[PDB]
């Protein structure tokens, strides 16, 4: 998803 | 008894070797392959189904500027419509973690009942959506563990050469109940989620090539080939979950790797099964 | 003088006998299948045996 | 005492009706064709060596198109043995293949090329086969291409023939063969002849430099004019025999290895053999000849 | 094999 | 006796005093002659848009100024629009010809917007980062900026980029594209190799840099680039495009006319060297199916 | 013995003769400036990128410099010019109305009064936008709206023409609409000039200072009499007498909006109707001096 | 025989409101001019003389002061 | 100024 | 330009  | 034997079976022997020249001539011919490869040729599928083939299946295409014919799955519709597909998945057969040749060249196999998975070569790929002026359509489907399927069309859609490595570009979405994947998606945690989830103009990447928007491997951490850009909201290219469901738990590295679209289902859901494929736009109205 | 015929008959039979197992065989990769089977060369040796022995 | 040679007969007449019985069953089985599912592996190229550098990991079979011109056709890749990039061209390992063909046959090819694993959805397991004369011709033309032969008794040992340069000119040429660069363990037998024999009777058994010949095309090294003589209808299959062989890897498939005169159709050495290894009255469980880009 | 002269 | 004079001033008195009366009147009229105030030039047209394109496709017909109301908008806000004769209409948000409006300002600045608006698009401003995300993001339809820079030799050049977006200022107004899509000024938004570090390229390009000023500092650098090159932009360690840089006559500067040292100038790095500086520049938006 | 200074007293004739040949230039004039009249003056105001409410909202947005803007106090209410004081006392003045050098007449009507009148702005030298103030009356709506949107101060400045200069400010500042006929209100005074609004001329004394106090009077143009001096002559009311539009009492302490005399000092025997009808504000200067500079901004007070 | 400084008396009685009346529509005049820069392209430069008027207004009740 | 009574 |  997304790389926090 | 005397001679009387000597004939009967003497006889017999040369009726032996009739028959037995019969049954070498009925054994010169190879196991029947059920796979065949059609006889008509064509840029792409579409080319080909103008050309009159009726049926879905495997032939030879050979767009402009490349220099071999290379095999591929064509789908075609009653309607006239060749699809060429490139990408598919529908059970965890094979293994999408592959490095960057590979996904250059290409994986899987390609059957004639489109009953396999696999990966048509990036640089397949490239020749086929720039091989001219006219421009191509890319058709997303979808299809969850409850029979029920979706869609997302991306007009003007290309990948570019390896020189630029195979980046993803299209013009805009053009629909479909499965929603833009590709604009990226607003997970809530940072307001530039959405930002660093877009897939439109991004690069690909495996492990073992990195040209991501990510300062670590998506790649490699993900397990695919992919465009990614720190990372994804479509993974069509992650690992088979079977079952849908899935947490970070059951992932090696506490990421989300499976085949998501976060426009259509968490990204803790694993598709079950997967097409992506082209096909000239003036196809589509 | 029939020994000249069995010196033939018999030996004829053990290189038919062979032939068909051969050509049998061949047949695995053409039809559904090749019967299993086996060839008795040695009761067709011992059967030369004592044709040879008198 | 010495009626005996009665029991000899009601033995024949009785081994008949086993045979026609066999012979029978196999004729009803064969109006059903075998028939095998090879799905097509996406990765191709040139040959099987291009093929494994551009991913192809798995020993299987493979669509390559050595060139432009040709269409392209189906190949089984040996991708394992010592590094891979092997392109099978003849195999033997069942005798489920008829090799006793004719010129358009083996000029063509014939066989099969691979056959499904298990459950699996496509064929990983090479079929006994010949390439075709043509397609091998091209291959070893397209530049230095070396050869391995290998083979393996009815006892599990196994051993090899590497030539690191091979040579098949064109039809037009008789496929004239050519070989060098020889090492490994199953002996020199295509460039030096039979070990056992000696003077002319070993040079005439090399195979070097031969023409190929079929049963019905003798280009063979024995020059008669009597039609029975030729060595191609004497020893089985199509081979670069010279007078006659040394080795014969398109042979008859003898089942158990030992064979013996009074059981080949002609009284000869007919059998899939390689003299300098197990003499000429052996039969290989396991022969194969496969063929790679060399190094120049 | 051979074929002797 | 004596008095054939008094008749004469009577008349005169008379006279006069009629004349004044006439002249009264006269005055009246001049009265009504300045009651209007001078004529303003400066016009804003009737019709109203989510953007320019849409009030182009209203039939408005020439380039000046229009009140437009994007979606998310609370209030309108005016704007100049930059209408061909093809129907296409351009919302401009950007520009730069002379050096009359001064760049250097601060984060509330670049985001209201600064300079000012003409209908004859011969002046410069800045309209604030918010209404350019508004308008940018307002809906689904994506927008394409173009980049259109002039030398000071008459020649002129562009530069286009698809999915043009700037994000909310949640995210400190982000400068986002999908990709270049040509133009002979070339993609300095790619980053330009000047050849020193090998990591030149990338810390010069600007697709996806957050917006900065001195004031409000969230580039790749340890100092602040906004602060140095005195501007607000999308800084990345620094620029390779830097279109509201110091305004420099002629073009031609050096490293020892500016303040610090560095290239501070409007540059478009794949076009010119980054010691020239632009005479004009306009930065504009459209709908992206306009361009295809 | 009789026709001694008689036959001198017919000096009369230089007097007559002499305003005959002044009412020859003054006829003169008028002309010339008729014909001067067939082509307008013209401003090119371009407009400031940034916008709001006021001038406070738009400082308050990066609005540093003084010039004309533009403003919507309400998303009902059409956007409209006015010019932003951004330096003076800690700026986001919006100015209501300015007098600088009689470039604009102030005798007007109600409707103009109510609508607004004058040049908000002028172009400065070469500058590409207008950063001068012109001589206007922002209109009575736009004012009223302005001053009810919340609690909203007042500060009056004005010069003399020696340089001088005095203020008066009011923290509070209301002004009713039409239908209230604009009333006035203001409070919380502070400055140098005099409380001249709230507590009427300093130099009148009893009901005479009283009746000069503006807080609360209603507006008056001299087409529209709504003064404190109740009266059926129709040639005794306030606006008429005293020049322009204001919120006359019977009648001022104050005249901001009157008649722009020239170098200050003026007399009876020169106005129209020889009362003070000059930009007055008794308070400081008396009646009988005309200001150069008078000017009056407003801006929200404090919450 | 003396019908005459009734009617002079009175004349110069009707010039002071004559120079009254003039030296208000001077100004008038002066003013009216003035507030047409901010609305006509040009505007006529002048000036009032108000010493002059001042003085032969001044120089009148002199005269009117006589019986 | 102012209107006295 | 680039910030070395
Ligand atoms: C208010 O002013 C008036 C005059 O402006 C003063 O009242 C008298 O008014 C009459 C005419 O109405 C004049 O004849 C008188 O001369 C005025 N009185 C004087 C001498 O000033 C009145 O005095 C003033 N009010 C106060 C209490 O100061
Ligand atoms: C040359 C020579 O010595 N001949 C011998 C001979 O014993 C044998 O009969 C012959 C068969 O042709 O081959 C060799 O073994
Ligand atoms: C070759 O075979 C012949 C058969 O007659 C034999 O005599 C000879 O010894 C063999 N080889 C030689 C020439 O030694
Ligand atoms: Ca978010
Ligand atoms: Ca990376
Ligand atoms: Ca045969
Ligand atoms: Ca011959
Ligand atoms: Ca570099
Ligand atoms: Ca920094
Ligand atoms: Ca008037
Ligand atoms: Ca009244």
């Amino acid at each position: 998803g997304h790389r926090p | 008894y005397l001679q009387e034997i000597y004939n009967s079976n003497n006889q017999k022997i040369v009726n032996l070797k009739e028959k037995v020249a019969q049954l070498e001539a009925q054994c010169q011919e190879p196991c029947k392959d059920t796979v065949q490869i059609h006889d008509i040729t064509g840029k792409d599928c579409q080319d080909i189904a103008n050309k009159g083939a009726k049926q879905s299946g495997l032939y030879f295409i050979k767009p402009l500027k490349a220099n071999q014919q290379f095999l591929v799955y064509c789908e075609i519709d009653g309607s006239g419509n060749g699809w060429t597909v490139f990408q598919k998945r529908l059970d965890g057969s094979v293994d999408f973690k592959k490095n960057w040749i590979q996904y250059k060249e290409g994986f899987g196999h390609l059957s004639p009942t489109g009953t396999t998975e696999f990966w048509l070569g990036n640089e397949k790929i490239h020749l086929i959506s720039t091989q001219s002026a006219i421009p191509y359509a890319l058709r997303v489907e979808l299809e969850d563990w409850n029979g029920r399927t979706s869609t997302a069309d991306y007009a003007m859609f290309k990948v570019g050469p390896e020189a630029d490595k195979y980046r993803l570009t299209y013009a805009y979405f053009a629909g479909g109940d499965a929603g833009d994947a590709f604009d990226g998606f607003d997970f809530g945690d940072d307001p530039s989620d959405k930002f660093f989830t877009s897939h439109n103009g991004m690069q690909f990447s495996t492990w073992d090539n990195d040209n991501d928007k990510f300062e670590g491997n998506c790649a490699e951490q993900d397990g695919s080939g992919w465009w990614m850009n720190k990372c994804h909201a479509g993974h069509l290219n992650g690992v088979y979950y079977q079952g849908g469901t899935y947490s970070k738990a059951s992932t090696p590295n506490g990421y989300d790797n499976g085949i998501i679209w976060a426009t259509w289902k968490t990204r803790w859901y694993s598709m079950k099964k997967t097409t992506m494929k082209i096909i000239p736009f003036n196809r589509l109205t | 003088l029939l020994q000249k015929n069995v010196r033939a008959q018999l030996v004829d039979m053990k290189r038919l006998e062979v032939d068909i197992d051969i050509k049998i065989r061949s047949c695995r990769g053409s039809c559904s299948r090749a019967l299993a089977r086996e060839v008795d060369l040695k009761d067709y040796e011992d059967q030369q045996k004592q044709l040879e022995q008198v | 005492n010495l009626r005996v040679l009665r029991s000899i007969l009601e033995n024949l007449r009785s081994k008949i009706q086993k045979l026609e019985s066999d012979v029978s069953a196999q004729m009803e089985y064969c109006r059903t064709p075998c028939t095998v599912s090879c799905n097509i592996p996406v990765v191709s190229g040139k040959e099987c060596e291009e093929i494994i550098r551009k991913g192809g990991e798995t020993s299987e079979m493979y669509l390559i198109q050595p060139d432009s011109s040709v269409k392209p056709y189906r190949v089984y890749c040996d991708m394992n043995t010592e590094n891979g990039g092997w392109t099978v061209i003849q195999n033997r390992q069942d005798g489920s293949v008829d090799f006793g063909r004719k010129w358009d046959p083996y000029k063509q090819g014939f066989g099969n090329v691979a056959t499904n694993t298990d459950g699996k959805n496509y064929c990983g397991l090479p079929g006994e086969y010949w390439l075709g004369n043509d397609k091998i011709s091209q291959l070893t033309r397209m530049g230095p291409t070396e050869l391995l032969i290998e083979m393996e008794d009815w006892k599990g040992d196994k051993v090899k023939a590497h030539y690191g340069g091979f040579t098949v000119q064109n039809e037009a040429n008789k496929y004239q063969i050519s070989v060098n660069k020889y090492r490994g363990t199953a002996g020199n037998a295509l460039m030096d002849g039979a070990s056992q024999l000696m003077g002319e009777n070993r040079t005439m058994t090399i195979h070097n430099g031969m023409f190929f010949s079929t049963y019905d095309r003798d280009n063979d090294g024995w020059l008669t004019s009597d039609p029975r003589k030729q060595c191609s209808k004497e020893d089985g299959g199509g081979w670069w025999y010279n007078r006659c062989h040394a080795a014969n890897p398109n042979g008859r498939y003898y089942w158990g290895g030992q064979y013996t005169w009074d059981m080949a159709k002609h009284g000869t050495d007919d059998g899939v053999v390689w003299m300098n290894w197990k003499g000429s009255w052996y039969s290989m469980r396991k022969m194969s000849m496969k063929i790679r880009p060399f190094f120049p | 094999g051979h074929r002797p002269y």
